[PDB]
């Protein structure tokens, strides 16, 4: 039982620690995706600056 | 050579437009023509043509 108790909270920190990853990725892809945003900007813009 | 202005967001949200003036901006067939239709606006003929 102890075994599995302390292997179980272990597990637990173990998943929130895999979350923060998760937090940091998405924080990395949150910002590409304004640049993303600013970057279709200047396509549509250049698209109209073809004239 | 046509001219497109974006005008949506998205693909194909856009037009087309022309112009054409200039000297040679008399009466146009297809060219404008060869000793008329040309000269009008180019070339007067009053010279002393009328006369």
């Amino acid at each position: 039982m102890r075994g599995q108790i302390r292997g179980l909270e272990m597990a637990s920190k173990n998943s929130q620690d895999g979350i923060s990853l998760i937090q940091t990725a998405e924080g990395a892809l949150t910002e590409t995706r304004a640049i993303l945003q600013r970057v279709r900007e200047l396509v549509v813009q250049a698209g109209n600056t073809g004239t | 050579k046509n001219l497109v202005f974006q005008i949506g967001a998205n693909a194909t949200q856009q037009i087309s437009v022309n112009i054409e003036d200039m000297g040679a901006d008399a009466l146009g067939i297809k060219e404008a023509d060869g000793s008329i239709a040309a000269l009008h606006s180019v070339n007067d003929l009053d010279v002393t043509k009328f006369a």
